[PDB]
């Protein structure tokens, strides 16, 4: 007697799902083609060991995605009619298109993201990078081990920030 | 699990009965509600065809009287392929169904578009030297029906009483 | 009166779904109208041109003009060049060779040049840069000189 | 039916402020990422390399 009220609940949750797909396929395939890196790593100096992903794993997950992912009851809701539908992308595929992101910018540098993936050796990439903030390109080549040393360092700092506290993540772990 | 002498029967967290004691023999039992979940239907255009593949969500295939058992669920009506496409009309976790080879209904695990490998090298630069013009496009919605609905015609039905009521 | 509140409230949320498609829509019409945006795949998908609204019912509708490369040649190229002990660079471009010479050329679309000091600005000594390469490097103030 | 159409409410709401973070992700994974930056304080905070 209570007329069409379950109806537009359904409607608005089943929107809901929609939406999320979608957020998800909008945020992570920006790419079309699955690029992947070289076997080799004469990345002019660069330690990108951490964020490439590694084969010695049962995900193709990276070091710091499975950092942060160990880093962050079913049935006990699931009593009366609250199902909790999966999501679309599985947690795979959204670490695939993660490493063909890492693997075009590494490689090809920007030029991935108008047309076709063009190579171009990363040491002359950061050079058209300083070279677009105002400090001409002879400060990268001149000083190139030195600023490999800095970079390498730096990440070498926050894998151990974000494995000390377990605050670093809180804006998803409010979620 | 083992309760203690006295204690009957447990709880969760959200205070729904999990387990129980016999009386007759003091043996201990778990209650897990029986199954339910949501019938959904893929079908492509009705003008197209008329075969459609019925989903159910979250029930193991033994308990639900071509099957395939996707972690969505069970699906009957669709067959398997073991070759990857684009998506035609998404299912859950990984799987989209299509209407091709007459046609059947196929489901299939879904292709991350396609795949493509570049050659880095310590010195090869690739120089474009021909280029195109394209024109793309995209649609943005900039406001909806403006609209106005007056309470006491609609709740009543132009009466005193009920204008008098809603006061 | 349950029912009519539940259709206000819909309403409020969605009123607010649109006011941040009006609003990103009334930017659009100023970075990619009237003016070239350099924001990557803001304005289309590739590098941009320029842009063309049109109307529509309770919409608008953009054809954005896009300039994309098409086809890729591979070469051989060296991130400096050496003449006289002194390095030398591209002011603006790459240095690409195609098995006999050098040449110096755009980002963006293939237009070979001799390497003369017209275009290249030196620095430092040429024995602490890697990948460096010998070259010659041709010097356009010499000829006129010698016809006199 | 009231306790259940405050939970459906909630949801719609708090349902679009990720919306407000899925469009802003989205965007930074279009400038920074597949390209340089000159947005201050945009992405990241000095001046912007990749
Ligand atoms: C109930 O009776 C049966 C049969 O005599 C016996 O085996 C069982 O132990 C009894 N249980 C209780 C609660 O006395
Ligand atoms: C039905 O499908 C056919 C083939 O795609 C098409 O030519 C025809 O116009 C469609 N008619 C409908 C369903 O409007
Ligand atoms: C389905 O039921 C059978 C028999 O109970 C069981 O062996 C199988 O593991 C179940 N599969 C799933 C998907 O739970
Ligand atoms: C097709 O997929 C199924 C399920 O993964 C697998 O058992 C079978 O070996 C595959 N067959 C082929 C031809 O790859
Ligand atoms: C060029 O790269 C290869 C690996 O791809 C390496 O073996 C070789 O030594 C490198 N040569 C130079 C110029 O450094
Ligand atoms: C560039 O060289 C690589 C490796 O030989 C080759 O695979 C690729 O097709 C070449 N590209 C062109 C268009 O010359």
């Amino acid at each position: 007697q209570y007329g069409s009220f379950c109806t537009q609940l359904n409607r608005a949750l089943t929107g809901i799902a929609v939406e999320q797909d979608k957020n998800t396929q909008e945020v992570f395939a920006q790419v079309k083609q699955i690029y992947k890196t070289p076997p080799i790593k004469d990345f002019g100096g660069f330690n990108f060991s951490q964020i490439l992903p590694d084969p010695s794993k049962p995900s193709k997950r990276s070091f710091i995605e499975d950092l942060l992912f160990n880093k962050v009851l079913i049935c006990a809701q699931k009593f009366n009619g609250l199902n909790v539908l999966p999501p679309l992308l599985t947690d795979e595929m959204i670490a695939q298109y993660t490493s063909a992101l890492l693997a075009g910018t590494i490689t090809s540098g920007w030029t991935f993201g108008a047309g076709a993936a063009l190579q171009i050796p990363f040491a002359m990439q950061m050079a058209y990078r300083f070279n677009g903030i105002g400090v001409t390109q002879n400060v990268l080549y001149e000083n190139q081990k030195l600023i490999a040393n800095q970079f390498n360092s730096a990440i070498g700092k926050i894998q151990d920030s974000l494995s000390s506290t377990a605050s670093a993540l809180g804006k998803l772990q409010d979620v | 699990k083992k309760f203690l002498p006295f204690q009957q029967f447990g709880r969760d967290i959200d205070d729904t009965t999990d387990a129980v004691r016999d009386p007759q023999t003091l043996e201990i039992l778990d209650i897990t509600p029986c199954s339910f979940g949501g019938v959904s239907v893929i079908t492509p255009g009705t003008n197209t065809s008329n075969q459609v593949a019925v989903l159910y969500q979250g029930v193991n295939c033994t308990e639900v009287p071509n099957v395939f058992q996707t972690r969505a669920g069970c699906l009957i009506g669709a067959e398997h392929v073991n070759n990857s496409y684009e998506c035609d009309i998404p299912i859950g976790a990984g799987i989209c169904a299509s209407y091709q080879t007459s046609q059947s209904i196929i489901a299939y695990t879904m292709s991350l578009g396609a795949e493509n490998s570049v050659a880095y090298s310590n010195n090869s630069i690739a120089i474009p030297i021909n280029f195109t013009i394209s024109v793309t496009t995209e649609i943005l919605p900039v406001s909806m029906t403006k609209t106005s609905v007056d309470c006491t015609m609609y709740i009543c039905g132009d009466s005193t009483e009920c204008s008098n009521l809603l006061l | 009166l349950q029912s009519l509140q539940t259709y206000v409230t819909q309403q409020l949320i969605r009123a607010a779904e649109i006011r941040a498609s009006a609003n990103l829509a009334a930017t659009k019409m100023s970075e990619c109208v009237l003016g070239q945006s350099k924001r990557v795949d803001f304005c289309g998908k590739g590098y941009h041109l320029m842009s063309f609204p049109q109307s529509a019912p309770h919409g608008v509708v953009f054809l954005h003009v896009t300039y994309v490369p098409a086809q890729e040649k591979n070469f051989t190229t060296a991130p400096a060049i050496c003449h006289d002990g002194k390095a030398h660079f591209p002011r603006e471009g790459v240095f690409v060779s195609n098995g006999t010479h050098w040449f110096v050329t755009q980002r963006n679309f293939y237009e070979p040049q001799i390497i003369t000091t017209h275009n290249t600005f030196v620095s430092g000594n040429c024995d602490v840069v890697i990948g460096i390469v010998n070259n010659t490097v041709y010097d356009p103030l010499q000829p006129e000189l010698d016809s006199f």
